[PDB]
RNA sequence: GACCAGGCG
């Protein structure tokens, strides 16, 4: 946890912290030529062009559209489209069906059928995938504190305070002092002082309640006022020599998954004008 | 004596020739990468190649 | 020697004394308890139509997290290989209302859930569940959804105070309040720590030499506590027999290593 | 090939071709909007 | 005039600086068990990127090994 | 549980120990450290993610018994302390 | 969504209490009493239970069939 | 240090060399380890940075001491090759042996290391010139004698 | 393929 990273107990995350989910839709359309050629939604034969294995279109309805609730995994085929032959191949239709991204996965949610504003169909499809939290994942407290998961700790390693408390997050002590964000002590103290008292607390600006005021409620309440505890080590089974500070405090995830960011080529398409590799991570 | 420019490219050299046919002049653990093995040649001091200096 | 004495004995929470054993013991104990104690658990979900707001991922979770009764004398549970016997738990309900725990049929009458009260879905009028769910014996260092309960222990400590101290009267006034044992002598008062004593504010000029905190060698205030799935002695029980078969199969692989 | 619909805004059966029909609509709202409902299959999934 | 120029140019565009072939990209996270001159590679990464070897007698066993495990299981 | 020796030289040995953690090593190697003939022994996890459940241990032994038999007695007398806190608890619970 | 059926920390259920301690402090009883009442004596649990929402009420609306 | 990360979100690439050329280049000329000196100052780049200080001050300041498991174990995990402990500094009540810190940071360095400076703790001057003076006139002072007049 | 807008270090 050196370094602005973080430590996240297993068990937590076991028990549904921080879970989520990733939606994204596909749209495809049965457009018009000029003249009598069209679109069709079909599952296309052996015949045509660009015909690809026939263990893609492995969940398609025979009217072209797939069934909700079905997993997919990458290059899987949503829907079937056959287009009108290209001219120089005559008498072969060219599949230009849409298919799952090459790098996600997840399951159907829902089919929608419609048509748009000029006659032709439209079919729109979403995908869901279910996300847990593992190494890489951005966590980030409303402080302007950021970091990302560095190690996921069985909880029978984790340390224990002498009350029965088990720590949900670790952070280094050495990121506090540089950045100077005293209000995250304060909002520590005072989330386990409202979790102890039953009532949530105001911290509105210059009108919240004063510091003091909550330290005496919490030497009240039975801890200590500077909100230290005693814990034991995990691991060899007895107490540290230092009381460690231990609070609440409101914790955000980000959108910046490391699920969305792994990138690794080998060989593929290249440009049409300098032959160079393509860009960017969707193609 | 060697710059390390010099032994950098020695040790290329040699690599590239065990890696096509060339056999090797002293005994090697199996499932070594030639690289590996011109690298023990060269530690062994048995290189034959040498460098011209102006 | 090596004993035993109990302090409380709640319905389903016990604290007790364990005495004359070193803290790696305690250590070893606690963590077998925590993670190599069995118990049933769902495992996987058959859907057959779910209209409910809830994906199927999410009422998958929420049954997974729901304990369930487990019987002692059918199955060895300290066994090193457990049993792969296999309870199905069905369900069908429709209509709006909360579909509480209660309502899934269980194939053994051994194998139900223990509270029937957690609520699992809200449904509203014309929508239907039916499932069918899976349910078999696991071991909590695989995952957090078979743990039999939590453990946790401390020292055992007694504060002494010295009666120089002009206003001691207020601490046992306070130490009494709190519930802690007391024992007052000549020119000292004595706490015994059954639960954490935080000197307040205004005495921690005195702290370190005239309060001082003694460590009773050898000696720890155990706590445990479950949620219906197993009773306590059980669990203890089963977790140093666990120990003993794992001490037992150590010592047959060493003698057949020469 | 004949397959079931479902309206979008009433909720009710609609029975119809895509290959050859020529406008979608409800013939019970004004919608043309439909879902394509879920097919009667033992769908199995992880409890972790 | 303008496919010579600037810094999307023909010169400091394509020239000076060009898209490669076997690379990856990925977040960091720390480490401290491993030595100094070692890297930490996702298993899904390494079994995409590929290193050519010219089979000798030193090592055809363990090609011949790799060979049979095929392109799905790691060591391969 | 298996056992895969690394390395077995004079009094010295040193295995893994597959399929085990924290809770079986700590124990094991606080009830070697009674013995007055052990001079040093300790264990150490190399790797938490990869090599979570192959602990490495070290055994050095004066050399008036072999670091084995050490080891067997070691294991002994966690079966006898742990059976006794069993009858115990089982005396103190009713 | 919907009340979690167990508390993250440490695991106890308290997914069968939530109903009575909001209509037990909703009758203008004191919060803390309500909360010893219930057994719940780690704040661990009290801050499941004091900072929940119940947003399954307000989506059951919208339906996807 | 040297490539200025912190792990906040950054990204990194990695590439692969494929001829033998390049690896026997990249392999001979690109090592991590002949890369600590930096070569705009003369100075080390590559070394201790956050808790690699504090935990090191807190190894070896004065009054640190280990018992004999914490020292066997703190060994054993950074991979030092021991088959002895060496002799015991102190004894604790019921006679349980003590070693200091600078004993166990002692078996790290070379054999034949000798150097001495100041650091940036030093609060009095007074007393280091007592040292230097020590070390001025005997060239190898007995250690007794430093060991009486330490100082952080 | 080129533009525009918004983010990350
Ligand atoms: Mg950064
Ligand atoms: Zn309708
Ligand atoms: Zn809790």
């Amino acid at each position: 946890n050196m370094e602005d990273a973080i430590i996240i107990n297993k068990a937590s995350i076991e028990r549904g912290l921080a879970r989520s989910t990733f939606f994204r839709t596909y749209e495809a359309e049965e457009k018009k030529y000029l003249g009598g050629q069209t679109d069709k939604f079909e599952i296309p034969d052996p015949t045509v062009r660009g015909y690809r294995g026939e263990k893609y279109y492995r969940n398609l309805d025979e009217d072209g559209l797939i069934f909700p609730e079905s997993k997919v995994e990458g290059k899987d085929v949503l829907v079937g489209r056959t287009s009108p032959p290209r001219f120089l191949s005559l008498q072969e239709r060219r599949e230009t069906s849409v298919a799952v991204r090459p790098s996600e996965k997840g399951v159907v949610d829902k089919v929608i059928i419609t048509e748009t504003g000029d006659g032709t169909k439209l079919v729109k499809v979403t995908v869901r995938d279910l996300r847990i939290p593992e190494l890489g994942d951005k966590f980030a407290s409303r402080h302007g504190q950021k970091g990302v998961i560095g190690l996921i700790v069985p909880q029978e390693d984790m340390p224990w305070t002498e009350s029965g408390i088990v720590p949900d997050l670790i952070v280094n002590p050495h990121g506090i002092p540089s950045r100077m964000t005293v209000g995250q002590l304060i909002e520590a103290i005072g989330g386990k002082v409202a979790s102890l008292k039953g009532r949530r607390v105001d911290g509105t600006a210059f009108i919240g309640e004063p510091e003091e005021k909550l330290r005496k409620e919490l030497e009240e309440l039975g801890f200590k006022h500077t909100g230290r505890e005693i814990m034991y080590d995990g691991i060899t089974g007895k107490r540290l020599e230092a009381d460690i500070f231990i609070g609440v405090i409101y914790y955000q995830r980000l959108h910046h998954m490391v699920a969305d960011k792994i990138h690794a080529r080998s060989r593929g398409p290249v440009q049409v004008l300098t032959k160079q590799p393509t860009e960017g991570r969707a193609r | 004596k060697y710059t390390r420019f010099e032994k950098a490219r020695i040790i290329g050299a040699r690599a590239l020739q065990i890696s096509m046919g060339a056999p090797v002049l002293i005994d090697v653990p199996p499932g070594i990468t030639p690289l590996e093995a011109a690298i023990l040649e060269f530690e062994k001091g048995v290189i034959p190649i040498t460098v011209i200096r102006p | 020697g090596i004993e035993v004495q109990i302090l409380e004995k709640k319905e389903d929470s016990i604290k007790f004394v364990l005495k004359g054993v070193h803290v790696s013991f305690a250590n070893a104990l606690r963590r077998t308890i925590l993670g190599e104690v069995p118990t049933f658990a769902v495992d996987e979900v058959e859907f057959y139509e779910n209209d409910s707001a809830l994906f199927d991922e999410i009422i998958a979770h929420r049954l997974a997290m729901i304990p369930l009764t487990t019987p002692v004398d059918r199955f060895e549970l300290d066994a090193l290989e457990l049993d792969d016997y296999t309870v199905t738990l069905s369900l069908e309900a429709e209509g709006p209302g909360i579909v509480y725990s209660g309502d899934l049929k269980s194939d053994d009458p051994d194998v139900k859930p223990v509270n029937p009260n957690i609520p699992i879905v809200k449904l509203a009028e014309g929508q239907r569940l039916v499932f069918n769910a899976y349910a078999k014996l696991g071991r909590g260092k695989d995952h957090a959804k078979w743990q039999p309960g939590f453990v946790y222990y401390k020292y055992y400590t007694i504060v002494h105070i010295s009666k120089s101290i002009p206003e001691w009267k207020e601490l046992k006034k306070l130490a009494k309040k709190r519930g802690l044992p007391v024992e007052e002598t000549e020119e000292e008062v004595l706490v015994t720590t059954i639960k954490p004593f935080y000197i307040p504010k205004d005495f921690e000029e005195y702290e370190g030499k005239e309060i001082w905190e003694e460590i009773v060698p050898n000696t720890y205030i155990f706590t445990v506590e479950t949620n219906g799935e197993l009773p306590v002695e059980e669990i203890v029980s089963i977790a140093l027999k666990i120990l003993m078969r794992k001490a037992d199969r150590f010592i047959s692989e060493l003698q057949k290593l020469t | 090939v004949e397959a079931v619909y479902r309206c979008f805004k009433c909720g009710r059966e609609v029975k119809l071709d895509l290959s050859i029909t020529r406008d979608l609509r409800c013939p019970y709202c004004g919608s043309k909007i439909l879902y394509k409902p879920r097919p009667k299959v033992p769908r199995r999934v992880k409890a972790i | 005039a303008q496919r010579l120029k600037g810094k999307e140019g023909r010169f400091r565009g394509n020239l000076s600086g060009k898209r490669v072939n076997f690379s990856a990209r990925t977040v960091i996270s720390p480490d401290p068990m491993i030595s100094i001159n070692e890297v930490g590679v996702p298993v899904e990464v390494a079994m995409e990127l590929t290193v050519p070897e010219k089979v000798t007698e030193f090592n055809i066993e363990r090609l011949r090994k790799m060979v049979l495990n095929g392109p799905d299981k790691y060591p391969g | 549980m298996k056992i895969e020796v690394i390395k077995k030289e004079e009094n010295l040995l040193e295995f893994y120990l597959e399929g085990e953690d924290h809770t079986f090593a700590n124990l094991l190697v606080e009830t070697l450290r009674e013995n007055p003939h052990v001079k040093f022994t300790a264990y150490t996890i190399e790797h938490p993610i990869t090599m979570a459940r192959k602990p490495r241990f070290r055994v050095v032994t004066d050399g008036e018994i072999t670091p084995e038999e050490a080891l067997e007695e070691a294991a002994k007398k966690i079966f006898e302390r742990a059976k006794e806190v069993l009858e115990a608890w089982e005396k103190a619970v009713k | 969504m919907i009340v979690p059926v167990r508390c993250f920390t440490c695991g106890k259920v308290i997914g069968d209490k939530y109903y009575e301690f909001k209509r037990r402090v909703e009758a203008g009883e004191d919060p803390e009493k309500v909360l010893d009442d219930l057994g719940l004596e780690r704040y661990c649990c009290r801050r499941m239970l004091l900072s929940h929402v119940e947003l399954i009420d307000d989506i059951m609306h919208y339906r996807v069939y | 240090p040297p490539y200025n990360a912190d792990f906040d979100g950054d990204e990194m690439n990695l590439h692969v060399p494929q001829t033998e050329e390049a690896q026997a280049e990249a392999r001979i000329l690109m090592e991590v380890q002949n890369h600590i000196i930096s070569p705009r100052y003369g100075g080390p780049i590559i070394g201790g940075i956050q808790d690699h200080i504090s935990g090191g001050y807190l190894l070896t300041r004065e009054g640190a001491y280990f018992t004999r498991d914490e020292v066997e174990q703190m060994l054993m995990f950074a991979g030092v090759d021991i088959t002895e402990l060496p002799e015991p500094d102190k004894y604790d009540e019921n006679g349980n042996p003590l070693w200091s810190g600078k004993t166990i940071f002692s078996l790290l360095l070379p054999e034949d290391l000798t150097v001495w400076y100041r650091n940036k703790l030093c609060d009095e001057p007074e007393r280091c010139e007592a040292l230097e003076k020590l070390i001025e006139e005997k060239l190898m002072p007995d250690p007794e004698e430093v060991r009486k007049l330490a100082y952080d």
